[PDB]
């Protein structure tokens, strides 16, 4: 059903349309995540966290990537935490789109898919422009991000907001 | 403006705090679009000024990207310019490769230098995370820019090493200039 | 003449509704059947006024009544019977024949068409409908239809005291 | 002489089916272009030339693809009412008025009135007879529908037909000669546009189809030969009903080449409302047509009892 | 008449040819026990559609057939407005519609117009 | 008030009910006008219709312009 | 208002409305460009800044392919 | 409502010009047909055992009426001798078959 | 770029325009008349089966020449 997002088994209790019960039976996805990070090193398992939560790239990097650094007991430069912070953020600003862009398909409305999926295309090249995949960064590491921003890049996310 | 029914303290923004007027002027004015439509009207303007725009569409494969140098796509076994494959079989790669898509099989070459008898990927287990190419100290693997490589058999998409040789020599003139450009960074 | 056969038509349809079981498959023969009576009917009448009425009236009936039966007779069962499908076409064939060999002047009934009214006659140069629908509202025949209007109107207090909404839904426990 | 005549009647109704069975294909190609638009998306634009030949390059498809055989559905039903839907949506045309006359019809209006209603059968039949959970849901959800507009429908019919004086549709020309009724009738013109929506089942009313409710509404079981004529069978709903608003309200000048530009923007209305307005919720249909428009509806006919008095009185 | 019902059975006869091209124009392929299973998302169904479908709006579904029976006396007031008396026409045409709006807000304000609930 | 409630909850039933009372006003304007003017007697008559000169109706001839 | 003076121009390097058909029907629009470069293998480059970032390089893939 | 009310009243006005002369068209029509008929009927039934033209063998379709009180017979029975395509022809005008 | 959409509104409009605009030229070609009598009315009826008496063909008109121009008196 195209709005049960291809995973979700709800299996109602129909009273004529209205429901009197609701099953929502769950693992259609289940790829047993937490047994194979059981055998990978850590950083092997970082890219594991970016398909947790698919839609939130950055921010489950920076769940895992936070758990580490307290076992680990170390600190991220200054410069780090604010390139993670403003990633955080343009994260947000996707998912929250995503939500609102998701939900009005549900209710039926079509425009504002649209209208902002091309706001989200633009901010998936600064995914693309640092990391090199538009989805599934693995940006965010333990030790702070991987690389530095390209030159000239902050322009451009100035530009975009 | 209305009041507020709950205070707000600082730091906090409310997204539906502020109560309805019981004026004769509210009231109509509410009155005047819950009976004309007209909380409508505005939503119908504003689709209509969308047609009056330049759509966004690109005229695939006539014009495509944006990418950017450091984009991860298929890959390929590069050389030294004398023509040498840089790789050496140290196996870092296989080891980091988090979906275990890589296997090597390395043996003293006839003229004694570490090289690989094999060489292969498996392009259906890759997750094109790029660690490989972090990882390979002599840059031997690199994710080239292509990303137009689909197939119409599964057993296509395992590459051998000839396969991702052969990659390496169409690709070889974008990949090093990728990395010229890209290096400093990583 | 088409009217000797929806002669035969009026008459087959109500043959197989005598031996229908399944409410749907009375519902279809009846849906049927009240297309040819509203056509026959305005063939001996001044206007085809009454037809589109009675046409609009029984859809309303129609669509109710499958709501129903979708909820009370929903698993039912049909059965085609070779014995009704050869008897009705069987004299289907043999009625239609005898529609071509009538005396198709004699069939035809008496009452007056717009067309078969005289020239001369002065009240038939009106609008289609004006004198027959006219006295619906005149003195004295419109208090009843004043009358209809409570009845109409108390009908429709009968129904919700009858009904009782507030106990519940409907099923067919 | 008379003979002649009716073989005329036979050439203009094959012509005017022609004619809008092909305006439905290309009529499709418009609501993607235009609802391609309004999104700031291109639409269809490679096919062909330009995208032109879109909507045959489909009808290819939907005729070369193989009938589906439900298991659990009653054959000769399920079979049956694509055709049904695509004959009620052509037969209605007939009564549309035209100078160069094709058929008399007086009591046009009410032979409307009819054949809509009709229209709900071959939907309610379809959704039965495929004996799958959605396909029930959406026939009763279109049943439903027919329970709220049908009954307000015929009063906003009757408010435009005392401004006329009769049923037939030729004298909406002579009253519309200095002037076009939407000034006289702006908000039922606004409120006719809404039940016009609920006739042919489109956004903000799509509850038949109910697409994201149910997943493809009474239509989730039929494939390449029923399918395609449901969709027809819709389309041309839009068409007629478009032309209906333009008649009523615009002008009403059949042989006027405007009526045509008009009757082409009303139908980017349709196209333009669904790409704007979420769907309704299935319960809050039914009460607005009986808590508002019934109530609106009945209001006006006081006015217009009281304005043509007025106005017999002076003249 | 005859005439509309001419065309009537002549449309009906090429919209029937269409989909008997379509039949036959169909790609044709083995049937499956399958593929001709109903849709239900991709799991097999628990309950056969012919079940008891529970009804909310069977109220307004009776007060429905009601109101269209007096559609058919407001229709023919234009028609006889030219040729009937203006007192009687105007006074019964009147209390036609305040008996109908009256019945209308009598049941709103008693709720029945709401579903069951 | 009842008033502010209604105009605030179904101002539709409000502002329906002002024109629908509008009509009660100017019908009972323009029925009163029509037997202000005698419209029993109109001018033009369906159908042919000749009077003789002594009949009583042929005096009520409603004696108009154009 | 004025932009038939950039279609006639479009059809005057495409070589009449001959060519200019045959351009519309195989790309599927008519730009306007200056040639950057010739590759290898036929293909022409173009570029013209006056479109919007995505479409503003664009290429002509060589006759012989065609479809 | 003025423009399409002064059309109108000159539409009806041409009628009332022309009517008077059509029915004095049928008339001299009407009845000319009435004694191809009363001589039809003579002719049909000359060997019945009681027949009398214009009665029911005998006994008159009108008792109370005056003496010489013509009477227009129904539409059937004035296509009494005729066959069904006359009939139809006049019948039939406004559904067109 | 708002031209695209014109292609699809220019050929619905013609479409939906050939019907009385063809009719308009048969009924020319093929009666000589350009609309058909109307039946709407009794009396529309009842002249159209005069003419259709008279000319043998309704849409054939009668001019003054089918008067008898003199009477010897
Ligand atoms: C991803 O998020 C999204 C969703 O979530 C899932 C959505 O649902 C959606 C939903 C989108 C929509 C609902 C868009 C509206 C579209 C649909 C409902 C259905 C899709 C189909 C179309 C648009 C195509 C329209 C046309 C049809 C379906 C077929 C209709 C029938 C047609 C055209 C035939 C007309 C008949 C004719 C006689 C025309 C003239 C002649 C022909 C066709 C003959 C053709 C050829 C021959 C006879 C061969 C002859 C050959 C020889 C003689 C040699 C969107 C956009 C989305 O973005
Ligand atoms: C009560 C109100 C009902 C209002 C709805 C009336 C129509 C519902 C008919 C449903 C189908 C009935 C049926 O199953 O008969 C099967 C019949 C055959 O009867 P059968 O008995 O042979 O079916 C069973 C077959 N065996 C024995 C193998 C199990 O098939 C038909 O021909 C029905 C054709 C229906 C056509 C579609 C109707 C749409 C009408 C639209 C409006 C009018 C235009
Ligand atoms: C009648 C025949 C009309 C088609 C003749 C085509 C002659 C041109 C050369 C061959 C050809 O190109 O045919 C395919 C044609 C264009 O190529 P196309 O597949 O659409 O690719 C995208 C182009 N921008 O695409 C077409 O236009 C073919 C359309 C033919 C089918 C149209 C459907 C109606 C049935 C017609 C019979
Ligand atoms: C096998 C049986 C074959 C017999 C035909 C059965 C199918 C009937 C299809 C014709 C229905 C239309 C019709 O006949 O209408 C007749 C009548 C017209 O009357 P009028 O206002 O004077 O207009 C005349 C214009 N020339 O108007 C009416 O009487 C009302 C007609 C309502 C039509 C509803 C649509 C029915 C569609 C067919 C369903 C099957
Ligand atoms: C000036 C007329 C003043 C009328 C005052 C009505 C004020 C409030 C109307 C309203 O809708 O409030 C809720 C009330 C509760 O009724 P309930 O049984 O819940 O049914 C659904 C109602 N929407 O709803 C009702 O009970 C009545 C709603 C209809 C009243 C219409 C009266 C119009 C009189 C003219
Ligand atoms: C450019 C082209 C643009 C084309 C636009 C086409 C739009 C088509 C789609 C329209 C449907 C939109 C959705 C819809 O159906 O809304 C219906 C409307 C919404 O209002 P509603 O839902 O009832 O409010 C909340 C109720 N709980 O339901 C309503 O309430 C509307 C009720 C209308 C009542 C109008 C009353 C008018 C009264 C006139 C006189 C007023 C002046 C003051 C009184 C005068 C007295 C003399
Ligand atoms: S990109 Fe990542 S998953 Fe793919 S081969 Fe390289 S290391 Fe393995
Ligand atoms: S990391 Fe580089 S050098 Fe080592 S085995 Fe892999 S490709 Fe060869």
């Amino acid at each position: 059903h195209p709005a049960a997002h291809g995973v979700l088994r709800l299996v109602l209790e129909l009273d004529g349309e209205t429901v009197m019960r609701a099953d929502p039976h769950i693992g259609l996805l289940h790829r047993g995540t937490e047994k194979l990070i059981e055998y990978k090193t850590y950083t092997q398992a970082l890219p594991y966290f970016d398909r947790l939560d698919y839609v939130s790239m950055m921010c489950n990097e920076q769940c895992y990537s936070l758990a580490v650094e307290k076992l680990l007991n170390i600190d991220v430069p200054l410069r780090a935490k604010y390139i993670r912070t403003l990633f955080a953020e343009i994260t947000r600003i996707l998912n929250h789109i995503m939500a609102v862009g998701t939900h009005a398909l549900d209710v039926g409305a079509l425009t504002p898919f649209f209208w902002l999926f091309e706001e989200r295309e633009k901010m998936m090249e600064f995914y693309e422009r640092v990391s090199g995949a538009r989805m599934h960064a693995a940006y965010i590491r333990p030790g702070g991000v991987s690389l530095d921003m390209p030159l000239g890049l902050m322009d451009d996310i100035y530009e975009f907001a | 403006e209305p009041k507020d029914i709950v205070e707000v303290p600082k730091g906090y923004v409310y997204v539906n705090n502020k109560e309805l007027s019981m004026e004769f002027a509210d009231i109509t004015d509410r009155a005047a679009s819950t009976m004309f439509f007209g909380e409508l009207l505005r939503g119908f303007a504003v689709t209509l000024a969308h047609i009056f725009k330049e759509p966004a569409t690109i005229n695939y494969p006539f014009e495509k990207g944006p990418l950017s140098p450091r984009f991860r796509g298929e890959h390929a076994l590069r050389r030294y310019p004398s023509g040498e494959e840089r790789c050496i079989a140290c196996k870092l790669c296989e080891a980091i490769c988090p979906a275990q898509a890589i296997t090597i099989e390395a043996e003293e070459r006839a003229d004694g230098s570490r090289r690989t008898t094999r060489y292969d990927i498996d392009m259906t287990k890759c997750i094109y995370c790029g660690f490989c190419q972090e990882a390979c100290p002599v840059d031997a693997i690199v994710e080239g820019p292509n990303f137009e490589f689909s197939t119409e058999t599964h057993e296509e998409l395992l590459y051998n090493k000839e396969k991702l040789l052969c990659n390496g020599d169409k690709w070889e003139s974008e990949i090093a200039s990728n990395l010229q450009a890209d290096h400093l960074y990583r | 003449m088409i009217q000797l056969m929806l002669y035969s038509l009026i008459i087959t349809t109500s043959i197989i509704f005598l031996n229908m079981i399944h409410p749907l498959a009375l519902g279809l023969t009846l849906l049927i059947q009240t297309i040819f009576v509203c056509l026959l009917t305005g063939l001996m009448t001044k206007s085809f006024w009454y037809s589109y009425i009675l046409f609009l009236i029984f859809l309303g009936g129609m669509l109710v009544l499958f709501i129903y039966v979708t909820s009370l007779a929903s698993n039912e069962m049909f059965n085609l019977s070779m014995k009704l499908t050869l008897f009705s076409s069987l004299i289907l064939i043999f009625m239609l024949i005898l529609s071509f060999i009538m005396d198709k002047t004699s069939s035809s009934l008496f009452l007056m068409n717009n067309d078969m009214q005289s020239i001369i006659n002065m009240n038939s140069y009106f609008m289609e409908n004006s004198l027959s629908l006219n006295k619906l509202y005149n003195f004295p025949t419109n208090f009843i239809t004043i009358l209809l209007m409570n009845y109409l109107l108390i009908t429709l207090i009968v129904i919700v005291k009858i009904t009782k909404l507030f106990k519940g839904p409907i099923r067919m426990m | 002489m008379f003979y002649m005549e009716f073989i005329l009647s036979l050439i203009g109704s094959l012509l005017l089916i022609i004619c809008v069975l092909v305006s439905v294909a290309f009529l499709t190609l418009l609501e993607r272009k235009v609802l391609g638009y309004i999104q700031i998306r291109k639409g269809p634009n490679k096919v062909g030339l330009m995208g032109i030949p879109q909507p045959f390059c489909d009808a290819i498809k939907l005729f070369t693809k193989e009938q589906t055989y439900p298991l659990l559905s009653n054959y000769l039903s399920y079979y049956i009412s694509p055709i049904f839907s695509l004959f009620l949506s052509l037969f209605v045309w007939m009564c549309m008025p035209f100078f160069v006359k094709l058929y008399s019809f007086n009591l046009g209006g009410l032979f409307f009135l009819c054949c809509t209603s009709l229209g709900v059968y071959t939907v309610m039949v379809a959704g039965w007879s495929s004996n799958s959970n959605y396909a029930l849901l959406g026939g009763l959800r279109a049943v439903a529908q027919t329970i709220s507009y049908e009954v307000s429908l015929a009063l906003i019919l009757l408010s435009f037909i005392f401004l006329i004086g009769s049923y037939n549709m030729i004298y909406f020309f002579f009253y519309q000669v200095y002037m076009w009724f939407l000034i006289i009738l702006f908000p039922m013109a606004l409120v006719w546009v809404s039940i016009s929506l609920a006739e042919t089942n489109r956004t903000p009313f799509d509850f038949a189809e109910g697409e994201s409710e149910l997943v493809s509404g009474f239509n989730v079981e039929y494939s390449s030969g029923g399918f395609a004529l449901i969709f027809m069978a819709e389309y041309a709903s839009i068409l007629f009903m478009s032309m209906l608003f333009c008649v009523i309200f615009l002008g009403c000048d059949v042989f006027n080449l405007l009526f045509y530009m008009k009757l082409t923007f009303i139908s980017f209305v349709f196209i333009w409302v669904r790409g704007t307005l979420p769907r309704f919720r299935y319960d809050k249909l039914m009460y607005l047509a009986w808590k508002c428009f019934l109530s609106f509806s009945l209001n006006y006919l006081l006015f217009f009892i009281g304005f043509k008095i007025l106005l017999f009185s002076l003249l | 008449m005859f005439s509309i019902i001419f065309i009537a059975l002549l449309i009906l006869l090429i919209t029937t040819i269409v989909m008997f091209l379509a039949s036959i124009l169909s790609k044709k392929a083995l049937i499956d026990r399958e593929k001709s299973s109903p849709f239900e998302c991709g799991f097999d169904p628990k309950s056969s559609s012919r079940l008891p479908f529970s009804l909310r709006f069977f109220l307004i579904t009776i007060i429905f057939l009601i109101f269209d029976v007096e559609i058919a006396l407001i229709l023919p007031m234009i028609i006889i407005m030219k040729y009937s008396n203006i007192m009687i026409w105007t006074i019964t045409s009147i209390i036609f519609i305040l008996i109908l709006l009256i019945g209308l807000y009598h049941e709103w304000n008693q709720g029945m117009l709401n579903w069951s609930n | 008030s009842l008033l502010k409630r209604a105009w605030n909850e179904i101002p539709d039933i409000v502002g329906g009910s002002a024109l629908a009372l509008a009509g009660i006003v100017m019908a009972t304007i323009g029925v009163a006008n029509y037997y202000a003017k005698d419209g029993d007697n109109r001018r033009y008559k369906l159908g042919y219709v000749v009077y003789r000169h002594d009949d009583p109706r042929a005096l009520k001839v409603r004696n108009d312009e154009d | 208002i004025n932009r038939l003076t950039k279609l006639f121009q479009m059809v005057r390097e495409a070589g009449g409305l001959k060519q200019a058909y045959l351009k519309l029907y195989r790309n599927d629009d008519l730009k306007i460009g200056t040639l950057v470069g010739i590759d290898k293998y036929g293909n022409k480059y173009f570029e013209n800044p006056y479109y919007f970032y995505g479409r503003n390089r664009w290429i002509e893939f060589a006759p012989h392919v065609n479809m | 409502a003025k423009k399409v009310k002064r059309d109108e009243i000159e539409m009806r006005s041409a009628q009332n010009v022309i009517f008077p002369i059509l029915v004095a068209e049928r008339d001299r029509e009407f009845l000319r047909q009435l004694r191809r008929n009363r001589d039809e009927e003579a002719e049909l039934m000359k060997n019945v055992p009681g027949w009398e033209v214009g009665t029911w063998y005998g006994e008159p379709v009108f008792k109370t009426l005056p003496e010489d009180t013509l009477v227009t017979p129904i539409f059937k029975e004035f296509y009494a001798h005729s066959d069904w395509k006359s009939y139809a022809k006049r019948a039939h005008l406004k559904l067109w078959s | 770029m708002w031209f695209e959409i014109l292609p699809g509104a220019v050929i619905i409009t013609t479409l939906l325009s050939v019907p009385i605009y063809a009719m308009y030229g048969l009924d020319k070609l093929m009666i000589g008349n350009a609309f058909r009598r109307n039946m709407d009315e009794r009396f529309s009826r009842v002249m159209y089966q005069r003419d259709f008496r008279l000319t043998d063909n309704p849409y054939k008109m009668n001019g003054l020449d089918a008067i008898p121009d003199e009477k010897t008196n």
